[PDB]
């Protein structure tokens, strides 16, 4: 009850486990948006993540 | 959680009501089941942590803490026999019972949102300790050690408690979330700079810092195997688990104010890594090792970079186990031998054999061994510096050649070269022994396998 | 610096002297005959002077002699390889286990071994037969209460083993 | 690395490289006859011996010992002392 | 199988050996033996195991989420509304990160097909990998450790108004 | 293909099994030696086929799985490629290292601890063959790191001996000397080109390359016993003598140069760090040569031949031309495994001497091992045109032919002559000489084992080197155009240099015990440099440990003023508060005053 | 015939040109005889607390233990703060700090005055 | 059990006690025990030694501790741990100290010195530069892939 069911079962169950912090999900939704950027002719990652038409910067 | 925290208690009336002679299989079972149901607990994915029973969550920054915690427990609990055997029923009890509390309280400093609770199960985690290190120190100046220790940690963390309340009622709620999503910049005037220098002199006390250190090496020396394993590991680790909660906040001020112990930490590195190379007393050389990678961690902590975050976690999972480790092999030389000095033991290449195998496995390891955790935290720290600043890379540089050559001498000097002939009493090796050593180097390199699991929330 | 007497005599120091510039003259010295040419010729160096007894003339004559050795000594010396220094110096130190030990073994183990383990079992015997009274006595009775040297008078007196003998006798083979 | 040692053959190989060099007698040359006493040659070539044995055996041995050989069954105990040299 | 448009593969190109030699051929012997056996038992056992994965079979999908609105559509607090907000923003961030990644490996298989020519044939790989970091380095780069979404912003505000007053002094 | 791939992955993995085989051991094989060398023959027999494919045609290719803590923008994984370097450098280490094992079996015959042995040299091969297989940058550290520590087991065999385990203690500061300057490298690799792969490496750029190239050196000279941290080599062949073969003959000190060949198209540019390697290798060629005579043991003259070795293809990467170096590296390594393992051979036939003296007369005593130890070092110098011509010859020519710095040219020039006169002098005093050697001798080379390893070698070291250099893929452009006295100036100083050291050996038949000259010392005492660094730099940083860091910085005046001052403040403001003597006038005093200085001067009735 | 061999901290001058081991004197010799008797003493209760069968621990070397307990806790009793100890103290803990603090000031106000230009090669510089 | 009394506090004055006790209690001659002496720094009343002591004290006297160098009974020299055999060799070297520096400085700073003469005065046999055809190996340099083909040619001579 410390090698035998305790460390070969822990190696059993973090060896797999699900996408720990979210990895394959990343993997699958990164080639299907870089797929549809590429196909529709828009530039693969687009600067400035907020539109700049929703802000009111300060002015002089 | 809850469901982690309950069985702990109800653990603790089991050595009551068992008889003698078997409270010892009782108790490292049902902790090592613990530790089963411990490591069943990562469940943690990509947007938040989770949260739950308002008071607890679970980052990834407490997660891999706290399987090391409720690991490191029962692995305890089978390594501090043979010192206490043929002390009697009652203090044998006790001591049981009293590790066991103090894991209860380190499970609730681990899984503490709210931070006054955190401070409370802090000074609570210090407690027992105390107890432990004072009543079975087995030397002559335990009692100047607790009594240093304790008002060390409490005076440099009492004013933590007073910047945390003026934090309470100045702002709102203490959960680590609403102390997320709400936190505002706090500009630099200089009651901001006393607040951050509050919560952060109260953390370099306990990690320790370089200026404030001899707190901790009398402390280690003077222990037992129980109070010194969780004493270093998990106290020092639970020190940096709380810098890294804290730091959320004075974000826009910490640039200005936290140059001067980024100096202190570099410099006492090396001053610490050079004072553990020409000491006597074997059991101090690991004590210095803490805090040469602890003030490494300091370093890690006070730059804001995410590969300085999993670096630093890494950092101090691997140096938890390393040195834990390394101080069940120096409880066992002492155990051979009962001289606590280092250069009368001589030899032991010959006799106890393929104890040389795990001296050289627990110092390599210390090394930072080339695929190692302990490597992999230290390089992470080492590329976060170097883009802070394109001169630190020769102190850091300068701590590897030192670490390793006073890892090589502790290897080569306790453990080489001739055995002294006139000691007659070394046994062979006991299968406790030899179990323990089993039970340090099997996770640390099933995570040199598959780390992922433990670098930090920033991933 | 010395086991038996408190310090080494002149003629003594003389004839260190002359054990090391002939070592040294070896080093030096390839091919052996060439090298026993200077051999004599050193050893004619000191038959020049060797029937003279003005022991203030021979120590300055000393002093001398060492300045001149030291001026043409030899960098790396051939030194024997058991020597201190040497190619080996204690190699097998390795393979050299203690005679105390051996005996926290397993009793299978030790089944496997009959007469070597009865033989030293009758040793341990001889031991502790002869420790107390014979080595004790002999070490507290014609010893000075100032020791004054340390080389042990034998057990002529009338039995058994002379005194002190364990780890003296009982030490390894230096080639296992 | 295999060479066998034994009593009677060293000696005989000590007794030997003691009647090779010159200056002694070969006629009176015992195993335990002495050195100085009855051979006469004094203290200087008698350490030139000690040196011929070194030089054949292959390891120094010590001027703390190198007072006291004085007849060739002294130097065959102290060899034997040396390599262990019984069965 | 993959994506192939998305994982570009460039056209084969395969030269037929022609010899010319008569000591004659150790790989033609060598890879008849290597086929006759490596590739038949193993094919035989791989399609064994493909009979049994046709037995009976099983599904996994993509967990796809949806579009919860923005985070400058939150208020002052709001914590329930932001919640929603930065987990979005997370989201994007790690896959934004993922993207960074495939035009990395997309760099790597430039560099290695080309072989000793560099210089040569990868030049528009280059450009999008520098146009993508280019984009990587303006906009989520300095941010630090406590990344929440609204130091993001925070820098957003700072960019396009240091080019705002940027081209208001080159008008 | 498949085929390819999959065989160069089976020769990485049968170097496993033997360690699987004892970790399911519980026995004692009788012939776990025999097992181990079988499938060290089996695995270069496996991995010869694939370079043969790669000189047929190519297909040239690089594999790569199995990621781990792929965290930020980048991704680890483990990769390794198979080109040029990493192709054609395997089968010479393997059919090396095959040697070794023989000999191992012979010379290492009667140890009962022989098991133990062969795990860590085998060992130590997979992490050679790991660290010079990898591109990713990572897997080159940990393949350094991991030969450096299984040099400091294999040097530190012999425990006991304080001589070994100094000697490991040397092997591996230095070798972290190399890993400070290796992470630097590596810092500025992420921090600029957001990874450590060497194909992206390759595709950009990198202009401002004095920081991480520097680093680069650090390293080399860190690794591969180079000047300045150079003179661990003969206190590292302090240990045992195939150990000390296979460490310094390929495997553990090309690992300072192969990396430098590794960038090779990275430093086709930045003509000052190539200068700072021309002069670095030259500086190391020279000072090795000048050391390497006067001096009476074997392997520490065939060490420092080596190490000048190493300083020529400093040289060889300082000028333009890294495969010449390369074919440097193949035929070095046959080279010197060959000589190593004859004369420690000679030393394990003559009774663990070692030394130049006490050695004299070898000829016609069995000539198997004469032959090979001349056949080494004629091989020494290249005579005209064997596997040593190749090399030595073609670096000279072509480092003579550029745009050298004036001063490194001769100084090459001169160590050639210098290598030329002490592998004259090993031959002389080894095995030309009149016999001076111990009696009761048991000169014995009945054994399968040795002749067969001998004949191996020499059959690798005659025709093997043309060989691989016949049909290499020519990858630089030959210069092939020299003058006059520029060709010939090989074979010129080669012969000028015999004869410079035959008339040295005649002049040293006569009786003349000339008195030394301090050049004599000079080239006897090591340069000075271990003795004085050795001798200096522990005694300053521990002379300002024991006063600086423990005994004055930490105990006492750590303890003084945090401890000491607040405890004696509370002490004295005790011993000034309740020593009060029981009176009572006294406090009623207090009393009255506490008053009136609480009305009329501290007011509180306001 | 020599430059008669000076001495340095490191090279140690050996027992052969003293000249001290020449000029004999009477205390010379009585010294060397009670040094003989020290030593004599010491090997004696060594010896005879080293062969002894019933002899289970260690032999228990109080000198080893003295050291120790010199070289680690008395350092402090005695003390006092003097003109030397202090002055050689606020050198070597204040000074190499002030010194890293001097040249951490110096790189990092390089650094943010040339990132300030706009100039900073951050072409890719991802990973900070 | 062990005494408090064989310990070490204080310093050694005065002249009776101090000199009497050590001599009894560290098993040396009386003159001979030399404390360090009041400097202040610590270091209590332990003796001053010659500090050299390892690769000294001759190994055929075969004492306890065969490669320590020890006695069992020694007043245990303060800096052993900077003195244990691998550590620091103050063997006597064959010619000097100064004269060691002199020669080993002298030759660094010579080799630099025409390291740099070197550096300044570079060889070169007659070559001309090598001839790239296509505008010196443009678009197979690092760019411009349309934007500027700058004529450069060779010409046969
Ligand atoms: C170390 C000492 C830390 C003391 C606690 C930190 C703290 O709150 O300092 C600010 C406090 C006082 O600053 P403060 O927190 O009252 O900030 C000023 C805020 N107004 C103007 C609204 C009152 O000072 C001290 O604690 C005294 C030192
Ligand atoms: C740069 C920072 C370097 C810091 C070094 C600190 C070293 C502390 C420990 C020193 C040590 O272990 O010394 C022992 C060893 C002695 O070796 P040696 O005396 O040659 O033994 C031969 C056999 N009689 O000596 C050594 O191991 C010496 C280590 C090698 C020298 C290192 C520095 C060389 C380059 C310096 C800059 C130029
Ligand atoms: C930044 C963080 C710095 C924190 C520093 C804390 C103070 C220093 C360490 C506290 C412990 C000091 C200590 O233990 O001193 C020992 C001394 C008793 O020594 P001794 O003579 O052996 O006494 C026999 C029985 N008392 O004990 C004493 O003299 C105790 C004196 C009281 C100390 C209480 C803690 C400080 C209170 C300051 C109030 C303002």
């Amino acid at each position: 009850f410390g090698f035998s069911i305790v460390l070969v079962l822990g190696s059993t169950f973090v060896a797999y486990l699900p996408d720990y912090r979210m990895q394959e999900w990343a993997r699958r939704e990164a080639e299907r948006l870089v797929k549809y950027r590429e196909a529709h002719g828009l530039p693969l990652m687009e600067s400035n993540c907020f539109d700049p038409s929703k802000i009111q910067l300060p002015e002089d | 959680m809850l469901k982690y925290i309950i069985p702990t208690m109800m653990l603790m009336p089991l050595t009551w009501l068992s008889k003698n002679s078997m409270i010892w299989i009782n108790t490292t079972l049902h902790s090592l089941l613990i530790s089963l149901t411990s490591l069943l607990l990562l469940n943690q994915f990509g947007d938040n942590s989770l949260n739950f029973s308002l008071t607890f969550f679970s980052d990834s920054l407490s997660t891999p803490l706290l399987i090391l915690t409720m690991w490191l427990l029962p692995l305890m609990l089978m390594a501090s026999q043979h010192h206490l055997s043929k002390e009697n029923l009652a203090r044998k009890k006790l001591f049981i019972s009293m590790l066991i509390l103090l894991q209860l309280f380190l499970i609730m400093t681990f899984t503490a949102t709210e931070l006054i609770f955190f401070y409370i199960m802090f000074e609570a985690t210090l407690v027992p300790t105390l107890i432990i290190i004072t009543r079975w120190g087995n030397q002559t100046e335990r009692l100047n050690a607790g009594l240093y220790f304790l008002f060390y940690t409490l005076a440099g963390s009492l004013p933590l408690l007073v910047a945390l309340i003026y934090i309470q009622n100045t702002m709102g709620s203490l959960n680590f979330l609403i102390l997320q999503y709400w936190v505002q910049p706090m500009p630099n005037s200089w009651s901001n700079t006393f607040m951050w220098l509050a919560c952060m002199m109260a953390f370099m006390v306990k990690m320790p810092l370089y200026g404030l250190h001899l707190w901790l090496p009398k402390a280690h020396v003077e222990a037992p195997i129980a109070g010194s394993m969780v004493l270093a590991a998990i106290l020092l680790k639970l020190g940096g688990y709380g810098m890294m909660r804290i730091t959320l906040l004075l974000n826009p001020i910490t640039d200005f104010m936290a140059y001067p112990f980024i100096m202190l930490s570099l410099w006492g590195m090396i001053m610490t890594s050079s004072i553990c190379l020409r000491q006597t007393d074997l059991k101090s050389l690991i004590a210095y090792s803490s805090v040469s990678h602890m003030a490494l961690v300091i370093v890690a902590i006070l730059i804001q970079t995410p590969w300085s975050y999993m670096g630093a976690t890494a950092l101090m999972i691997a140096h938890g186990l390393t040195s834990s480790m390394l101080f069940c092999l120096a409880n066992s030389n002492y155990e051979r031998v009962h001289s606590r000095t280092m250069i009368l033991a001589r030899g032991l290449q010959t006799l106890l054999p393929l104890m040389a195998a795990w001296w050289l496995l627990a110092s390599l390891t210390n090394l930072a061994l080339p695929p190692s955790i302990n490597l992999i935290g230290e390089l992470f720290v080492v590329m976060s510096t170097f883009s802070w600043s394109n001169i630190t890379i020769i102190l850091m540089g300068l701590n590897m050649v030192i670490t390793a050559l006073y890892s090589l001498y502790m290897l080569i000097t306790t453990q080489r070269g001739k055995h002294t002939h006139h000691i007659n009493n070394i046994l062979p090796s006991f299968t406790r022994e030899n179990a323990l050593m089993s039970l340090h180097m099997l996770p640390l390199l099933l995570l040199s396998l598959n780390p992922k699991i433990i670098l930090g929330p920033l991933y | 610096f010395l086991p038996s007497a408190a310090y080494l005599t002149h003629q003594q120091k003389v004839l260190q002297l002359y054990k090391r510039a002939l070592r040294h003259l070896e080093s030096r010295c390839v091919h052996r005959d060439k090298y026993r040419y200077f051999a004599c010729l050193l050893r004619a160096r000191f038959d020049e002077h060797k029937n003279e007894k003005d022991m203030v003339k021979a120590t300055q004559l000393l002093r001398e002699a060492e300045k001149e050795f030291w001026h043409g000594q030899h960098p790396q010396p051939y030194i024997f390889p058991e020597s201190p220094g040497g190619t080996s110096y204690e190699r097998y130190e390795c393979y050299k286990v203690p005679e105390w030990c051996l005996d926290d073994w397993h009793p299978s183990e030790k089944a496997m071994y009959p007469d070597y383990f009865a033989k030293r079992e009758q040793w341990k015997k001889l031991r502790r037969e002869s420790w107390e009274r014979e080595v004790k006595q002999l070490q507290e009775e014609t010893p000075v209460g100032g020791p004054r040297t340390e080389a042990l008078p034998p057990a002529r007196k009338q039995g058994d083993l002379p005194p002190l003998w364990w780890h003296i006798v009982t030490r390894p083979r230096e080639r296992p | 690395d295999a060479p066998p040692l034994t009593l009677e053959g060293i000696k005989d190989r000590v007794l030997y490289v003691l009647k090779l060099y010159d200056k002694i007698d070969p006629e009176k040359l015992s195993v335990n006859s002495h050195f100085m006493k009855d051979l006469g040659l004094d203290s200087l070539d008698q350490v030139e011996i000690i040196m011929a044995m070194e030089d054949e055996f292959g390891f120094e041995i010590p001027d703390i010992d190198a007072e006291k050989l004085m007849c060739p069954q002294e130097i065959v105990d102290y060899i034997a002392d040396k390599k262990d040299v019984y069965e | 199988s993959w994506d192939k448009d998305v994982y570009p593969e460039p056209p084969r190109r395969t030269p037929a050996p022609s010899p010319q030699t008569s000591l004659p051929n150790p790989i033609t012997y060598l890879t008849k033996a290597f086929d006759l056996l490596v590739d038949r038992p193993v094919t035989l056992v791989r399609e064994f195991i493909e009979r049994q994965h046709a037995k009976n079979k099983y599904y996994y999908y993509h967990r796809e989420f949806r579009r919860v609105p923005d985070i400058t559509e939150c208020h002052e607090k709001d914590v329930l509304c932001m919640f929603e907000a930065e987990m979005q923003w997370k989201r994007d961030y790690k896959v934004d990160q993922e993207i960074v990644n495939i035009i990395q490996e997309r760099l790597k298989a430039c560099q290695q097909r080309e072989g000793e020519s560099h210089r040569q044939n990868c030049a528009k790989e280059l450009q999008q990998f520098t146009q993508v970091v280019k984009a990587y380095q303006d906009r989520y780069h300095d941010l630090g450790a406590h990344y929440s979404a609204r130091k993001c912003l925070a820098k957003q505000k700072q960019r396009m108004l240091a080019e705002r007053k940027a081209t208001k002094e080159a008008a | 293909m498949n085929l390819f791939s999959s065989l160069t992955l089976v020769t990485l993995i049968l170097l496993t099994m033997p360690i699987a085989a004892i970790n399911f051991n519980t026995h004692k094989f009788t012939n776990y030696p025999l097992y181990v060398k079988t499938t060290i023959s089996c695995a270069f027999i496996t991995s010869m086929i694939p370079t043969m494919m790669f000189i047929h045609t190519g297909q040239e290719m690089i594999i790569s799985n199995w990621h781990w803590l792929t965290i930020q923008t980048l991704k680890l994984s483990l990769s390794f490629k198979m080109d040029f370097f990493s192709m054609m450098f395997v089968p010479v280490a393997l059919f090396v290292t095959w040697s070794i094992m023989e000999f191992s079996m012979w010379y290492m015959h009667s140890d009962p601890n022989i098991n133990q042995f062969f795990k860590y040299l085998l060992l130590f091969l997979i992490t050679m063959l790991i660290l010079v297989t990898a591109n990713n940058l990572f897997q080159l550290f940990i393949g350094w790191e991991g030969v450096g520590i299984m040099s400091f087991l294999l040097i530190g065999w012999w425990y006991g001996r304080t001589d070994a385990n100094t000697a490991a203690l040397q092997a591996i500061l230095y070798n972290r000397i190399g890993d400070i300057g290796f992470i630097l490298a590596m810092a500025w690799f992420l921090i600029n080109l957001n990874t450590w792969d060497l194909q992206q490496i390759f595709m950009l750029n990198p202009n401002d390359s004095n920081l991480p190239l520097m680093g680069l050196i650090l390293a080399a000279t860190g690794k591969s016993a180079q000047f300045g941290l150079h003179p661990w080599l003969p206190s590292a062949m302090e240990g045992p003598t195939p150990v000390s073969a296979l460490l310094h003959s390929s495997t553990m000190v090309v690992a300072g140069i192969f990396l430098l060949i590794r960038f090779y198209p990275l430093t086709e540019n930045n003509k000052f760090g190539q200068s700072i390697m021309l002069c670095l290798g030259a500086m190391t060629t020279l000072f090795t040569a000048m050391c390497a005579l006067t001096q009476n043991d074997i392997k520490k003259i065939i060490a420092f031949s080596t190490s000048s070795q190493l300083g020529l293809m400093m040289v060889t990467i300082g000028i333009n031309q890294p495969h010449l170096a390369f074919l440097h590296i193949c035929t070095h390594a046959f080279f010197k495994a060959m000589l190593f393992m004859c004369s420690g051979s000679i030393i394990h036939s003559l009774n663990d001497e070692q030394d130049i003296r006490k050695m004299g007369g070898l000829f016609k005593a069995m000539p198997f091992t004469t032959t090979a130890l001349i056949i080494g070092s004629l091989a020494l110098t290249g005579m005209p045109f064997l596997t040593g011509f190749y090399s030595k010859d073609l670096i000279i020519e072509s480092a003579n032919t550029s745009y050298t710095n004036a001063w490194a040219l001769l100084m090459t020039l001169v160590a050639t002559s210098f290598t030329a006169i002490y592998s004259t002098r090993i031959i002389f005093f080894a095995l030309l000489g009149q016999p001076r050697f111990p009696t009761l001798i048991n000169i014995n080379e009945n054994n399968p084992f040795l002749i067969n390893s001998i004949k191996r070698l020499l059959i690798g070291s005659l025709f093997a080197g043309f060989i691989i250099s016949n049909n290499i893929p020519p990858m630089t452009i030959p210069q092939m155009t020299m003058p006059h006295y520029l060709k010939m100036t090989a074979l010129t100083v080669t012969i000028l240099g015999f004869i410079l050291a035959l008339e040295i050996s005649n002049t040293t038949h006569y009786l003349k015990f000339n008195y030394p000259s301090n050049t004599f010392k000079f080239s006897n005492l090591l340069g000075y440099y271990p003795t004085i660094m050795h001798r200096l730099t522990p005694y300053m940083n521990l002379t300002m440990s024991q006063k600086s860091a423990s005994s004055l910085l930490d105990l006492i005046w750590l303890e003084t003023i945090l401890p000491k001052t607040i405890s004696l403040a509370q002490m004295k403001m005790s011993t000034t508060i309740t020593s009060q003597k029981g009176l009572i006038k006294l406090y009623f005093l207090s009393f009255l005053i506490t008053i009136l200085i609480s009305t009329t001067l501290l007011n509180f009735h306001e | 015939s020599f430059p008669k061999y000076e001495p340095s901290r490191l090279a140690s001058l050996p027992t052969t040109l003293d000249p001290a081991e020449y000029d004999i004197s009477s205390e010379t010799r009585k010294a060397q005889a009670e040094r003989l008797a020290i030593r004599s003493r010491l090997k004696r209760e060594y010896q005879l607390q080293y062969n002894d069968p019933s002899r289970r621990g260690v032999v228990e070397d109080p000198a080893l233990i003295r050291w120790t307990c010199a070289r680690s806790a008395n350092v402090y009793p005695n003390f006092r703060p003097n003109t030397k100890t202090s002055l050689l103290g606020a050198l070597f803990g204040i000074g190499p700090l002030i010194f890293w603090y001097y040249v951490f000031k110096t790189d990092r106000d390089r650094k943010e005055k040339l990132i300030q230009e706009g100039k900073l090669d951050r072409t890719f510089n991802i990973s900070y | 059990s062990h005494i408090t009394k064989d310990m070490l506090p204080g310093p050694y004055p005065k002249t009776p006690e101090e000199r009497a006790a050590a001599a009894k209690k560290y098993n040396m001659r009386v003159e001979d025990y030399e404390p360090y002496p009041d400097d202040g720094m610590g270091y209590g009343d332990y003796p001053k030694l010659p500090d050299r002591s390892q690769q000294e004290r001759d190994p055929w006297y075969d004492w306890d501790h065969p490669d320590l160098r020890l006695n069992w009974g020694e007043p245990m020299h303060w800096d052993l741990d900077m003195y244990i055999r691998n550590r620091v060799d103050t063997s006597p070297t064959p010619v000097n100290w100064n004269l060691m520096c002199k020669h080993l400085f002298g030759f660094v700073a010579f080799m630099l010195f025409m390291f740099w003469v070197g550096e300044t005065y570079p060889t070169y046999q007659p070559v001309g530069p090598k001839q790239y055809p296509y505008n010196n190996l443009y678009l197979e340099r690092g760019g411009d892939p349309n934007k500027e083909p700058e004529p450069v040619v060779h010409y046969e001579i």
